[PDB]
């Protein structure tokens, strides 16, 4: 999964 | 609600203890109680709110993905019928996840967003609104899926417009908004080109502004810039 | 209870899904429902029960320790008064922990132990009874603390007596019982010499019986024997 | 903390 904050 | 009898300051103190103890459901309940006191949230308090719910929903999303994968395998050719249990339990987790999202969206609508006038608060809350509609979109499969997606899009777009007018390109909130909106494009809106464009433009405009920053601000901004780069690397 | 309308087999299936999804509270609730059907548990099902509750109480114990440490620091000389919140929240976590322990002890008393006649089942459940009284003892500070400790001791001792008569010295249940009873001696009963003696005798008697085992049984037994060794190393 | 199972 891609990075999120 | 249940936290109606506890002092605001005590709710905040206990949210911080809950974080130290990795008790994120408790942390979220404390912060919900603090929001329901009706006063605006400081920067620190907004971050407590977001950390709590991010950890709760993050766990639910990870569990949902496990269960969905099992369910998908059960529906392949050659798979032995196992009955309704996998679907039921995925549905259970899904419903709880939707409930948490609805709770957060409810706090934002009643009445955090409408009282948020400063860019740092307003963008923060609109980013949250986009995020929690994005989580709802991840599990949406019915008549409202398009509307859920559009609700995420609209919240992110309003946040983006404010952030571009009111914040420098290295502002961590602005950066993290762009990171997440980019992921929305890639994973939800079927718009990988938009995702890549946004991540690259965000990175490059931030790099050009780093020279204005202190050592500590530079550290904060470059951390998020590396996440943008990591996604770009995943996607290209 | 809440799981009264779900089939036993469906509860077991969902406990296994919950484990895969790392949803241990759900897993425990499923297994509680399965126990309350009133039928005895197979070996696999007993292990599902124990895994679920071990993970739930393990998290609560870790949180309790964090909060207790903060509370102890608050009560040192020079520490600024912070109000009742640390104590309150430690008490909250403690009460929930006690509730989980009481739930497990309740399942064992109504009616898992009394129907367990085979050594592997009976020792397993008595070990659980010792473990959950040990967890209660970890947080006990009042008039009943001695009685709680003695309840743990008595359960472990009955399990020990059966295991020595009815199981080989390499049996994983026997080994894990001895490991935990040894830790009871060290951490709860203020009996480090007894703890060390038990761990060493258990290790040495198991080593002497490994020659009787298959490759797979050898792997199982040696894993737990290494835990005994690890504790001995910590303690000497 | 010591090991238990
Ligand atoms: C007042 C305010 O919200 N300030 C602020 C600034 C930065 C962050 C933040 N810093 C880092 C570093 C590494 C990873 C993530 N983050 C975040 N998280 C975050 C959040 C919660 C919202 C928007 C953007 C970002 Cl980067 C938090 C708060
Ligand atoms: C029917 C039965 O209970 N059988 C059984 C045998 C071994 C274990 C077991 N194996 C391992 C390996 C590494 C670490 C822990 N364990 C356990 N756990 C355990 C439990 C849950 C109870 C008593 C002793 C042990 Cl070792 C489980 C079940
Ligand atoms: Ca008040
Ligand atoms: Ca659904
Ligand atoms: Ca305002
Ligand atoms: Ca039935
Ligand atoms: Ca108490
Ligand atoms: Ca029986
Ligand atoms: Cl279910
Ligand atoms: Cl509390």
């Amino acid at each position: 999964f891609p990075a999120t904050v | 609600g249940a936290m109606g009898s506890m002092e605001r300051a005590s709710l905040i103190q206990k949210a911080k203890l809950a974080e130290q103890a990795e008790r994120y459901e408790d942390m979220a309940a404390f912060m919900k109680g603090a929001v329901e006191k009706g006063e605006e949230l400081s920067c620190e308090e907004r971050n407590l709110l977001s950390v709590a719910y991010k950890n709760v929903v993050g766990g639910q999303r990870a569990a949902w993905r496990v269960l969905s994968s099992i369910e998908q395998k059960s529906n392949e050719e050659g798979s032995e019928e196992k009955g309704p249990e996998v679907r039921e339990y995925r549905e259970k987790v899904e419903t709880e996840l939707q409930g948490v999202c609805d709770t957060v969206l409810g706090l934002l609508d009643s009445h955090l967003i409408k009282e948020a006038g400063d860019a740092e608060s307003r963008v923060f809350y609109l980013k949250m609104k986009g995020d929690y509609y994005r989580y709802l979109a991840e599990v949406a499969t019915g008549d409202d899926k398009k509307r859920i997606i559009d609700s995420a899009r609209s919240a992110y777009q309003e946040a983006m417009d404010i952030s571009k007018k009111e914040m420098p390109p290295t502002n961590p909130i602005r950066l993290g908004l762009a990171l997440n909106f980019s992921v929305f494009h890639y994973e939800i809106a079927n718009s990988p080109e938009e995702a890549i464009s946004l991540a690259k433009t965000t990175f490059d405009e931030a790099m050009a502004d780093l020279h204005t920053l202190s050592e500590d601000s530079y550290k904060d901004s470059t951390l998020i810039m590396q996440l943008l780069r990591d996604n770009l690397t995943l996607w290209t």
